[PDB]
């Protein structure tokens, strides 16, 4: 039924309100192949990294508006340790390899009660720059238009143009095209999404890629009568499925 | 086949006209599966 | 030499000729794309994915249900795919780039109140009348379905394809019956009963997907107004 | 019908799911990705070289740099600026040439894209005999000139790349392969192209190359009036991956 | 007469059309060339022939080995086929006339000291890092091979094709990872032990050939700067 | 791996020879000699005859010799000077017309070469109706004129050799065989063409012939403005022998 | 076959289009053998 | 003959004066079994640690007397980085595991000339405390 335990290595995570794992674009997104752009023998999965990594995420309050989101890059949250997400031997393997190729498997836990309302949109969003320059990022007109995405400054030679659009916008009404599940306060306390590797190349650089971004967006604001539990904490669990590390070198220095 | 009404005759080869991948040696499916 | 007679449209660039052209830089082997999953073949694979609607109360994907309300629809939007409740749905955005549609619009709701809330809603669809139906009695006489709030938190209302023509215009320029197909309206049948210490005014989150027999025809030029 | 949207999968129903009805017969298939993108549209209006060019220097460009602007068309549906790839798209010092494929991004509901590109170059000048060069993705413009009988002839009359010569009042049309080193074009991109001091969301080699139009006369026959030319592109055998968003249609 | 429709690119001279033209002076029997040996069919037959590199100490095909040296590479050149240590190799000169390469660069050394000299060298190859590795410890952690000086006087180091793409740019215009593929570096592991009455500072003569899986793509226009 | 370079033969190894790796899959074959040379490139810019010519007299030419210079294109990738074969290539009395195939010698890593030549003659003048003559290797230019109805018509309107007439604004393109008496063209040559008083390294008949452009009007219709024309050549069915060097790329 | 994308039809003969020798009656080999 | 190259992972070390590998106590000392005193699944060899690690050792002079020794603990030289012997991903795996069970394989390089004399005794010595003050 709704009680599933997902063992991965020495890690087993439980939920008793499971909505079923949302597999993205294929039946088994764990099935993956070695990259065709690297002639060396890749480093496949091993039991110290074939596990779940649990980080915290910022609390969800009544003051958090509609479409106010919160983004977790993959594997970008392993590098910067976003939300206390120490990647262990996965990040230790990732800093020593130039290319990395994996799909992901996420679970975002957020336990509400039967007296709470509200909804979260937990989605895996491909190729966004939402970690680049509060507890929650607000959906302004700059995020809806891509107007605030990073750019090369044209210099003093050019007249600086009125920037009006960028392709890494967020249309906040179309975030359910992504591999998503809604974390309703009256159906479930956690959601499961399994995504495969995607990218412009068969394998991408370990330090730079943002092929998947975990996106937790508020669709309905949190509401409760006073006396209930205020500000429930959002946490997430990330499991890399089938990594193909390539290009072994020394640990990454800037 | 795209926006191509030609059914008769291709003058150039498939490698000249198109660009085919190299090797490493109706029914519209869903883009997400509940498992 | 073969005697030919070139036609009146010789040396003409037509932008949508269904025909190829000369290869300038042929014999190029691209890197293979067999590693990428999720290949889109048709864009109706994505119109069938339900996306959020938008409702003027700062536009909102949901509808709050006030505890006292008249004999009016709690929300009511016309069945016209150029209406601004459809601008940011993938149905109404893909369909705005075509000229016809054929098939069923699908409205999915999601009750986002507490689990302790009960209640019943009357989801009605009216074919185009001279006057938009407002009373619960007038919405009962149309195509309707009553949705009970309970363990399951959704109801996919499928708007029927009722039309005088095999295709309908996807943009009401002149607001005729070939483009505007009546109204969808959400009435509350019985009021929402909450226990003590539960939030007032729960929210019904709306979606808008395409039916399994939804079809689009005649690609038109875009609206470049998003980039301004 | 009774459903759960928190599943993340909602089955597309019909009239017969709840009501008494039937299926509509499927009329067309015009939403086919290989069909819907296989049509020409105006990409960019660039100017015609009357002498050899100096290709625009990389960003940030300081004042006083004698370069040649508005002459090169970076063949991408993504936003470009000053014949170089951009992330933000702008419009209105030197007014930088910006381009964006308006028809593409209103239907680019996907993350990755790959096609063969059919470039058509239409003259916007009365009775112009121009000539179109092209150099591939990740290549660069050859910028000098050689003297043939006391006439400076630039090195973009020759090369191993296509140079298509038009007739007087004619047009230029040829199809280009997917020449980039990437497997697909990122419609949206989240990574960086360098390890140090790179811009996020800016792909390095997401293009079918760069074209430029030139007048097939030497540099001594340079006129004064600036001649413009229009660039039309068609996506042949278009394939799309990984469903994504469409731009925010405002309500104001 | 056959009705034809000539296209928009009629009467156009494209310099690389994959097609013939009209014979003006046909039916000409050439003298046979069956007497000449060494017919070249492909130019990768000649990129695989190892030719001398050039090293700034008046550029020099070899590297002298000083008797006292720090914990630095004795020579270290980047893996970029536009670098001036490759300008006069047949690899780097044939590849400079193309736009892509794919496969293994091959560096052959030749110890040109006396026969009585011994010694060991660490031949390292680093993939592109943020900082070029200088220490013997940093060169040990990369792709390396230790070459013992003895009866045989060569060691063919094969630089692996480690790349994020199936092809690499053969000219670093913008010095990205698609064009610059890290560094080759020659460290001395143990110092060269000479007997009395032997010349100090022996020389390691470098070569640069192509691997057996080396490939070139997209012919480009030349650099006519040799003739100036 | 352990080798000896003094052998003179070094086997091209792979990653799996010493390290753990594999072979890269062979992508292209663009280094094919018959493919890589089968593309047009600018050979020479010659002027257009408005009257009958006097072919340039052999070297050394003294002052006061009334001859006609810059009019004949000696079809060779080797260096030519004054429409005659050279050994040294020069650039800048009378300024002599020098030509060299820049694209050829940067890839002429071989000693001998033979192909069929595809000559394309493109006008460098606005709306020119010109005409291209050709005479084979080891032949000579016929230099006089005949009077047709009080009009001096030169003898290069007729002959048993090709004369290709262009339209007004058109081009001229035709393929030529290997017509020389030599079996192959010496890219590099070490011998002499005569037993006594010859120049070393100078082949006598290493060419596909000589072209010249002329205006198809009699000598009385001679204008004043000098008209120029460009010569493009393509090597059809190119074969190469005996591997050799590529030119010295300087380090300054 | 060179830079020739024609697979269909040669209009002129092989002796007119090309120039063939007269008679006197993939695998890339090395250009030097150690014997 | 005396020219052997020993590949291990991405590491190949050469000698042209090989005396043959002195295998200790068994034919193949690489053949080993998982421990019987640990019920968890062990971490066996992987290609980032299946390699040679090269460290320096102090120079041998004329002033060095007879029986004057120099000791390298295993895996104690991986911990303290004795002689610049950074263990890479082997030491990084060793600091994260409580127990470890391996045999070793050593090669000590010291090139003399035909005009030098002297002898070194390179030996693998079980269970000594010769690294301690």
């Amino acid at each position: 039924d709704r009680v599933t335990t997902q063992t991965a290595g020495n890690t087993a995570i439980n939920t008793q309100s499971s909505l079923g794992v949302l597999c993205a674009y294929v039946e088994d997104p764990t099935k993956s192949d070695p990259p065709s752009s690297s002639t060396d023998q890749p480093t496949t999965t091993f039991t110290a990294i074939d596990r779940w990594y649990t980080g915290r995420l910022n609390s969800w309050t009544k003051a958090v508006k509609t479409f106010s989101f919160q983004a977790v890059p993959l594997p970008g949250a392993f590098l910067s340790r976003q939300g206390g997400l120490n990647g262990g031997a996965f990040t230790a393997t990732l800093h020593r390899h130039f290319l990395m190729k994996c799909g992901w498997q996420v679970q975002v836990q957020c336990n509400l009660t039967q007296f709470h309302q509200g909804a979260l949109l937990v989605a895996m969003v491909p190729e966004t720059t939402l970690d680049v320059k509060e507890q929650w990022v607000e959906m302004s007109d700059d995020y809806r238009t891509g107007k605030n995405m990073p750019f090369q400054s044209l210099g003093t030679y050019y007249r600086p143009p009125n920037w009006t659009w960028g392709p890494n916008f967020i249309n906040p009404y179309q975030v359910t095209v992504f591999p998503h599940q809604i974390l309703n306060a009256r159906t479930s306390t956690s959601v499961d999404i399994n995504v495969p590797y995607i990218g412009e190349t068969p394998t991408q650089s370990s330090e730079t890629q943002n092929s998947w971004t975990l996106l937790v967006m508020v669709l309905v604001p949190l509401d409760y009568k006073e006396g209930a539990t205020t500000d429930p904490e959002i946490t997430f669990s990330v499991r890399p499925t089938s990594p193909y590390f390539n290009g072994l070198r020394n640990r990454y220095t800037t | 086949r795209g926006n191509n009404g030609n059914m008769t005759f291709n003058y150039y080869a498939n490698t000249y006209q198109n660009s085919v991948d190299f090797s490493t040696s109706g029914i519209l499916n869903p883009l997400g599966y509940l498992k | 030499p073969i005697p030919t007679a070139p036609r009146e449209n010789s040396l003409m660039f037509l932008s949508t000729t269904p025909d190829d052209t000369v290869p300038a830089y042929g014999n190029v082997r691209t890197p293979p794309v067999n590693y990428l999953p999720g290949e889109i073949t048709d864009l109706l694979q994505l119109a069938r994915i339900p996306t959020l609607m938008a409702f003027g109360r700062a536009y909102v994907p949901y509808v709050a249900v006030p505890t006292q309300f008249d004999d009016k629809p709690l929300i009511s939007f016309p069945i016209t795919l150029s209406d601004p409740v459809y601008q940011n749905t993938l149905v109404g955005a893909i369909s705005s780039n075509f000229a016809n549609y054929r098939g069923c619009i699908q409205i999915t709701l999601t009750f986002c109140g507490p689990m302790m809330a009960r209640g019943k809603f009357l989801l009605s669809y009216s074919p185009p009348n001279g006057t938009q139906p407002q009373t619960l009695s007038e919405a009962m006489q149309c195509t309707y379905s009553i949705w009970d709030i309970g363990l399951n938190s959704s109801w996919t209302f499928v708007i029927p394809y009722i039309s005088p023509s095999d295709y309908r215009e996807t943009r009401a320029i002149t607001n005729s019956v070939y483009s505007a197909d009546g109204w969808f309206s959400l009435h509350k049948l019985t009021k929402i009963t909450l226990p003590p210490d539960c939030p007032q005014s729960p929210c019904i989150l709306f979606f808008a997907s395409a039916g399994e027999d939804y079809t689009l025809r005649l690609p038109v030029d875009c609206n470049p107004s998003y980039v301004f | 019908s009774t459903d759960n949207a928190e599943t993340g999968v909602i089955e597309a129903g019909n009239t017969d799911t709840d009501f008494s009805g039937e299926l509509a017969a499927p009329g067309s298939n015009h939403t086919n990705v290989k069909f819907l993108f296989d049509r020409s549209r105006l990409l960019n209006v660039i100017k015609v070289l009357e002498k050899d060019a100096v290709f625009p220097r990389p960003f940030p460009t300081a004042t006083g740099t004698q370069q040649d602007d508005g002459y090169f068309c970076l063949l991408t549906p993504r936003p470009t600026v000053a014949s170089r790839p951009a992330t933000r798209f702008g419009l209105y010092g030197v007014l930088a040439n910006t381009s964006l494929d308006f028809n593409f991004y209103s239907l680019a509901c996907f993350t990755y894209f790959r096609s063969d590109l059919e470039v058509t170059v239409v003259s916007l000048e009365p009775d112009l005999e121009f000539a179109v060069g092209w150099f591939p993705s990740g290549s660069e413009y050859q910028a000098s000139s050689f003297v043939y009988d006391q006439l400076h002839v630039p090195y973009h009359f020759t090369g191993r790349t296509p140079r298509a010569f038009a007739s007087k009042g004619g047009k230029v049309s040829f199809v280009l392969p997917w020449n980039s080193v990437s497997s697909v074009l990122p419609v949206r991109w989240g990574g960086a192209s360098k390890l140090s001091s790179a811009t996020r969301g800016l792909p390095a080699h997401a293009d079918w190359g760069t074209i430029y139009a030139f007048i097939p006369r030497p540099n001594e026959k340079k006129s004064t009036a600036v001649k413009h030319v229009a660039v039309y592109i068609r996506y042949k055998n278009a394939r799309a991956w990984c469903p994504s968003m469409l731009p925010f249609r405002s309500y104001k």
